[PDB]
């Protein structure tokens, strides 16, 4: 019963991912901290689906999508590789900001903004 | 064409490609092939002190091949190395990079000692051996292997067990002694233990390098964790009945008035011992403490105590849970606690130690040139490696041969590691090979490590183990296991965050208890939101053979928790993989198994078969057979019969049995007797029991097909007749045949091996053997009628008990020594070899043949524990007798039956019978075998009875017997507890010279002990005189010369306290009482004798 | 109860020490007891 | 180590039919029960004497000194 | 060497409450010998001055007196003393034909190191090869 437990709960966080991705847009300076993989798919050349599967950064922009399915779901794909997300954090008690540091000599600590929540994205084995 | 029962086919496609001594012979390729680099890596530069430039560095190693040499060195094969006495060993090639002079120099193939190799490794010459090539080096291909030549006697490393290394253990009693071990071990560069302990209701932390121990609150400010908040959120959790449990710790921590992680460190920076070289601080030391010191598996290398605290903080959460819950404790007995110890982890830590000491005592003599003079006068630095190279071979050839264990660096005190590998049977070889050691053997319980556990099924063998002293104490593995080989986890590690943990340094410790979160080897390293997917693609990904096989992942749900386990010396054992209700081993796979391709570790890769751990059998559910599969099933059984080792599958029917029964048969197949290898007859060994017309069993099993036992067997097929019979065969004795006796029924042969040394000595003289001695003409004298001209022994001839085969002379006069055949019975001389030892002096090895049958007294032994002597031995026209005429050669009692519950020889003599009428050897598998309706089809049709029950005739009388008598083939197996070596009696002989009474040991003359237990018997009688003078009169009688005024005892009537012989008193005494009264006298205390007269007057 | 001379409460201290006859302790390779009384 | 020359029950000479007793079953062959049959071995006492005889005579002379 | 290890392996030692170490060696390196000796002992112990007890006691004495009771403490010590160790610094020396010296004077140098009990030195002069072997042995306790 438990794999179907934690299948609702998924999807529980899916519609639970959707408003607090989509109530976020546009506040300015209010960020969201959020895991990606280590290691990423190459861009200069396209690593397949499967070949990305086997061994499990500078980087420009427009290197991926999280697409909407119709049904209850979401699924981020990066290059042509396919993900899964989830709010899979925790609801977190620690407040949470994020400081910018300066090297040497303009030397700053700027306070960007301030967490929402945390979701995570995994390959989908 | 296949079926359900067609999947047992992987069993001999498992042991075909891996065997039976993979945990010896793998190990040892492992330590020959890995470890080596590892040892010489840790330790590779030499510094030395005077001038530090002078340095020296091993490049690589490797054993048995010099560089320059596309060909593997000539080896002294294994069986010259037992008969020669030699150690089966192979060189070991270091190269170096040293310096001299004024430029440094690269050596190559420096020899520093030599490796005692196992046989049918990698660099044995048995390795790939077709078995042509096996008769030309004398060698057995029947032989496992896996075992070590050490001076000649071939000695077997045991598998060892100890408990699960750094892993956490929670003990409880009344009283409140809960500890908590955690046995750190990071090779050595630590090797501690700590401890967790509530005292008074107050969790305190003790250490073996701490002066007194440290409460909990203090000790986790000492790491990071100092919000003290977070505290009550690592260890409690939002569970009120904890948080109650605890709060005790947190005001102690107030108590002491410590609050900042810099005044807590400076608390246990004040406790410690072996403060020796540094002369730091407290808060250096007490971050010390904290650094390599406690949990030594868990090194910090930075300011980031994180996942050190979070590990201190999960062991006092299960202290809490245990005290709240007094049952939340870990067995110490469960089989997935354990870890098993294999040969190569062993040689590695012996051969480590070695090389520390052969390091350690090359550096304090190559100082020992370079402060002395001649300072222009360079050296190579490569002459006194061979100083102590012989230490590196003469402590690996002492630590094997002595099994002792004496391990400086590692302080470690093993006894017992080795064992002399047994040559009684083949089982014997077999069954010393998989056996495995306990730590128990040196402290006493009850009811503890010596019942066996539900949680060794598949693991361990369930009836193979001995009776008496060691019952449950030593274990042995089945057929279907494999130990797991220890592998790298940082890339595990890497992996689980890809798969969705998030780190323990970016967790909140508030939420850290109500996700699961996952341990890598028991480290707390994150925390899942979904469990179930996470573990189910992390099985995917190693069924897809991404990441290894024998890594165990399993999700706990009381601790909420998933487990990662990765390191070896963990028990594995192959299932099928069964999906959505149905096994994944369809029955095209089984016929592309049986036909050639497609093997074993294809079912792997394929994602057909899996490995599973101890523990990962918790989170499964596991079908035995192919019709018992719902959908709810995970696994599916290769073979049931593999929960019994290789001894016990010599039993037919073990499932019919009693379980007690199947045990002594264990025990006693070992002791049987028969052959033993193809080079048995070129062979010279201490004792050797052979029968001559060994035969295999009628009713046989597949796990005795699969061990080859039906080619090297013990025992033979009697016709038994399961009657009463003579009444000499009562409580287990059992009737025997005369004329199958005569013909070479359980017929044996003895070999003893004789070894003289003729060692020269330092006075330039020599051991010599002497000459034929005639008289009165040329023929010998009695003692030289064995002799020949060379005074060793002719062979053939006829040895009985005091004449001399070896006639040898030690040192120019010659003090005649000759070895005296001292035996009971006759023995002719078969077998005299003459070689040189390799310290070139001579080596006489003389073996003796002796032709022995069954006499009253022998043990002989079914194949279901019932073991038996010989009671009588009858004519054959005594015997009863069918219409054919068949007499048995066998009868056993119907009262061994029904108490002892053995249903299965029951069916062993049916199968045996119906088999032999059909011409086809019949199976006894274990829950499995030939059935009883069809065997009872075969006796029907020739015309026998169903039941196997024969309306016997009377040989004695002539008459019918009134019963019908159960009358077959029983494979009976004799064993080697014969009466010849057995009776001994002893009128006066040798006495010890210090008691002065009868000697130990049967060898000897004898002296049978009547002590303690025996003299209460003959109390009870009142027979005083029988007590008088079976202690004293005719033990150690002693005519002794008392004073009667000081009540010392003197010589010669004379007494010596006072210089008089006056009133002197003769008495006996024994003369253990006299030899007590001088051992007081000598502690200064004085018994002095008080004597009366004996009559009234 | 001194009456007996050896009563006396000094004969407990090791003034004199007995060495004891060969048979108690023989030589076989030196025994345990007689290199403990050279070493004394 | 070879095959006994008599039944250890009966008596009977079953030494000479263990050379023919394989020639019965590699050529012309036979399945093992009735190749005993037709050696004439009617007994089970002396079935199980060339039945369950595990010759190891052969395997023995193959380590001798070549001579 | 190999022979001279081995024999070092056996004079060096601990028992049950006390700890034996001593060694031999022999290197080239009545009136001139005084100065002689005193550079051996001052190279054996580079803490105490040898310059100074120049008219020591070097009991001139037999050598067979002297392996005399250096094999019975080695029977006092429980070690069933090893005889090819005599041969072996007979075959580096020619052990018959030279003449024996010891430094045992009144109070020898050892007196103040802490835990000493009792020392066995022994000088073992050469005229035809020059070879001299400081034989010593110093029990200790702890
Ligand atoms: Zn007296
Ligand atoms: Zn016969
Ligand atoms: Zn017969």
């Amino acid at each position: 019963k438990e794999a179907a437990a934690e299948l609702e709960l998924l999807n529980a966080d899916h519609q639970h991912i959707l408003r607090k991705l989509k109530k976020m847009n546009n506040k300015p300076e209010r960020f969201m901290v959020f895991q990606l993989p280590t290691r990423l798919p190459a861009f200069e050349r396209p690593a397949v689906k499967e070949e990305k599967e086997d061994m499990e950064r500078e980087l420009a922009g427009k290197v991926g999508s999280i697409r909407v399915h119709k049904s209850g779901k979401l699924s981020v794909k990066i290059g042509n590789v396919v993900m899964d997300i989830g709010k899979g954090a925790e609801t977190t008690f620690l407040q949470d900001v994020i400081a910018l540091s300066i090297a040497d000599d303009a030397s700053s600590a700027e306070l960007l903004g301030r967490v929402d929540g945390k979701i995570v994205v995994t390959p989908q084995i | 064409i296949n079926t359900a029962q067609d999947k047992w086919h992987l069993l001999p496609a498992f042991l075909k490609v891996k065997g039976l001594v993979k945990q010896h012979l793998d190990s040892f390729n492992y330590f020959v092939d890995t470890d080596l680099k590892k040892i010489i890596k840790a330790n590779q530069l030499i510094l030395s002190d005077v001038d530090p430039e002078f340095y020296l560095k091993y490049v690589d190693i490797r054993v048995g091949k010099k560089s320059s040499s596309s060909t593997k060195d000539y080896l002294t094969p294994p069986h010259e190395c037992r008969l020669r006495d030699m150690t089966y060993s192979a060189p070991i090639y270091v190269d170096i990079e040293y310096t001299r002079g004024r430029n440094i120099i690269m050596h190559k193939d420096v020899e520093i000692g030599r490796m005692p190799i196992m046989l049918r490794s990698n660099k044995c010459i048995l390795y790939d051996a077709d078995e042509s090539k096996m008769a030309k080096l004398n060698e057995c291909p029947l032989d496992p292997g896996g075992y070590f030549i050490v001076n000649g006697t071939e000695k077997v490393i045991l598998v060892q067990e100890q408990l699960s290394k750094n892993r956490i253990i929670v003990e409880a009693d009344e009283k409140k002694g809960i500890v908590q071990a955690s046995v750190t071990s990071s090779t050595h560069e630590r090797k501690s233990k700590t401890y967790v302990i509530t005292k008074n209701g107050k969790i305190y932390l003790k250490h073996n390098s701490i002066a007194e121990e440290i409460p909990i609150a203090i000790v986790l400010k000492a790491c990071g964790i100092l919000s003290d908040l977070e505290i009550m959120q690592l260890v409690c959790g939002n569970d009120s009945s904890y948080q109650d449990i605890f709060a005790v710790n947190l005001e102690e921590s107030s108590k002491l008035d410590i609050y900042t992680q810099q005044q807590a460190l400076e608390y246990i920076g004040a406790k410690v011992k072996t403060m020796r070289r540094q002369k730091l601080t407290i808060l250096q030391e007490g971050i010390e403490a904290i650094a390599t010191t406690v949990i030594a598996h868990l090194t910090v290398e930075a300011l980031d105590f994180r996942e050190k605290a979070l590990y201190i903080a999960m062991m006092t959460r299960r202290v809490v849970m245990a005290m709240y819950n007094p049952k939340m404790i870990d067995d110490r007995d469960y089989v997935g606690n354990k870890r098993l110890e294999l040969a190569g982890q062993l040689i590695s830590l012996l051969f480590e130690d070695l090389f520390k000491k052969f390091n350690n005592d090359f550096k304090l003599s190559i100082d020992k040139v370079l402060k002395k003079p001649n300072r222009a006068m360079e050296y190579d630095a490569l002459l006194s490696i061979n100083v102590h190279s012989n230490n590196i071979t003469s402590g690996l050839n002492r630590a094997i041969s002595t099994g002792n264990w004496s391990l400086k660096r590692f302080k470690m005190e093993r006894a017992g590691v080795t064992h002399v590998l047994s040559r009684l049977s083949y089982i014997s070889a077999l069954g010393m090979m998989t056996r495995i050691s306990s730590q128990f053997e040196k402290s006493r319980k009850v009811s503890g490590p010596r019942a066996l556990q539900p949680s060794q099924f598949g693991m361990l063998c369930t009836a193979d183990t001995p009776e008496g002293e060691a019952c449950g104490l030593v274990k042995n593995l089945a057929l279907m296991t494999h130990i797991t080989t220890d592998d790298e986890e940082e890339p595990i590690k890497k992996l689980c965050y890809v798969l969705g943990v998030e780190d323990i340094t970016l967790i909140d410790s508030a939420s850290l208890h109500l996700n699961y979160g996952v341990y890598l080897n028991g480290t707390l390293i994150g925390s899942i939101r979904f469990p179930t997917k996470f573990v189910t693609q992390f099985r995917h990904l190693r069924r897809t053979g991404k990441v290894s096989e024998f890594i165990s992942i399993y999700s706990n749900s009381h601790q909420m928790a998933v487990h990662i386990a990765t390191d070896g010396g963990r028990i594995c054992r192959p299932l099928i993989i069964v999906s959505d209700g149905q096994s994944r081993v369809k029955d095209i796979h089984l016929r592309k198994l049986l036909d050639g391709e497609l093997d074993f570790d294809d079912f792997l890769k394929l994602g057909l078969v899996e490995y599973l751990d101890v523990n990962e059998e918790n989170d499964s559910y596991i079908a035995l057979y192919e019709k018992d599969i719902v959908p709810s099933m995970t696994h599916l059984e290769i073979e049931p019969f593999t929960i019994l080792g290789a001894v016990a599958g010599l039993i037919p029917y073990p499932h019919h049995n009693q379980s007690p029964r199947n045990t002594y048969q264990c025990a006693m197949g070992k002791q049987a007797i028969g052959a033993i290898a193809y080079n048995q007859f070129k062979r010279i060994d201490t004792l050797l029991y052979l029968m001559t017309y060994p035969q295999q069993p009628m009713v046989k099993t597949k796990t005795i097909e699969l061990i080859d036992y039906d080619k090297l067997p013990a025992g033979q097929n009697a016709t038994v007749a399961v009657m009463s019979y003579s009444g000499y065969d009562i409580e287990d004795a059992l009737v025997l045949n005369k004329s199958s006796i005569d013909r070479g029924f359980g017929r044996c042969e003895t070999r003893r091996k004789t070894t003289t040394v003729l060692k020269r000595y330092a006075n330039h003289t020599q051991d010599i053997i002497g000459g034929m001695r005639v008289d009165e003409n040329g023929d010998p004298i009695w003692q030289h009628q064995s002799l020949g001209p060379d005074g060793l022994g002719e062979v053939g001839m006829k040895v009985q008990s005091g004449q001399i085969y070896i006639n040898k002379s030690v040192p120019t006069q010659y003090r005649e020594a000759p070895v005296i055949y001292r035996g009971p019975e006759p023995s002719h001389i078969d077998q005299v070899m003459m070689s040189v030892s390799d310290n070139d002096q001579a080596l006489i090895k003389v073996l003796l043949r002796q032709n022995r049958r069954p006499e009253l007294g022998d043990k002989f032994s079914s194949r279901h524990g019932q073991k038996g002597v010989c009671g009588i031995i009858v004519k054959q026209e005594d015997m009863p007798f069918n219409d054919q005429g068949i007499v048995p050669d066998i009868i056993m009692n119907p009262h061994g039956f029904p108490s002892r519950m053995t249903v299965g020889k029951m069916i062993e003599l049916i199968s045996g019978k119906a088999g032999v009428l059909n011409g086809t050897l019949e199976y006894g598998t274990c829950f499995g075998g030939s059935k009883l309706e069809d065997m009872s089809k075969i006796l029907v049709d020739q015309g026998f009875n169903y039941s196997g029950k024969d309306m016997l005739y009377s040989g004695i009388t002539g008459e019918c017997l009134q019963a019908y008598i159960f009358f077959g083939p029983i494979y009976y197996q004799k064993l080697k507890h014969m009466v010849l070596d057995k009776m001994h009696a002893r009128a006066r002989g040798p006495r010890a010279v210090l008691t002065r009474q009868p000697t130990e040991g049967r060898s000897r003359d004898g002296g049978l002990r009547l002590g303690e237990m025996e003299r209460d018997c003959v109390i009870a009688y009142g027979a005083s005189q029988l007590l008088l003078e079976r202690l004293m009169i005719s033990s150690d009688a002693f005519e002794v010369d008392v004073c009667d005024k000081c009540g010392l005892m003197g010589y010669s009537g004379w007494c010596t306290t006072c210089k008089s012989a006056e009133n002197i008193i003769k008495m006996t005494i024994p003369y253990a009482a006299k030899l007590l009264f001088q051992e007081l006298l000598s502690m200064n205390i004085a018994p002095r004798l008080r004597l009366e007269d004996i009559f009234q007057q | 109860d001194a009456t007996v001379p050896s009563g006396r409460p000094e004969t407990y201290i090791w003034r004199y020490l007995p060495a004891p006859p060969v048979c108690i302790r023989p030589s076989v390779n030196e025994d345990d007891l007689t290199v403990k009384l050279t070493e004394i | 180590m070879i095959v006994p020359v008599r039944c250890f029950s009966c008596g009977k000479v079953v030494g000479d039919k263990w050379e023919s007793y394989l020639n019965l079953l590699q050529e012309d062959e036979l399945d093992e029960g009735t190749a005993l049959s037709r050696l004439g071995l009617k007994r089970y006492c002396c079935r199980r004497m060339i039945l369950t005889h595990v010759d190891l005579i052969e395997k023995f002379l193959r380590y001798n000194p070549l001579e | 060497e190999l022979d001279i290890e081995r024999v070092n392996q056996t004079l060096n030692f601990e028992t049950n409450d006390c700890k034996i170490v001593g060694s031999c060696d022999i290197f080239t390196t009545s009136r001139k010998i005084f100065a002689y000796l005193i550079a051996i002992l001052n190279a054996s112990y580079p803490d105490h001055d040898f310059s100074s007890v120049e008219p020591t006691d070097f009991v001139k004495t037999s050598l067979k007196t002297f392996i005399s009771k250096f094999e019975n403490t080695l029977y006092s010590l429980g070690r069933q003393p090893e005889e090819w160790v005599w041969e072996v610094i007979n075959s580096h020396m020619t052990l018959s034909d030279c003449v024996l010296f010891q430094y045992s004077p009144s109070n020898s140098f050892l007196e103040d190191e802490p835990g000493y009990l009792w020392n066995l030195i022994g000088f073992l002069y050469n005229r035809k090869r020059k070879r001299v072997a400081y034989l010593y042995l110093i029990c200790s306790r702890l």
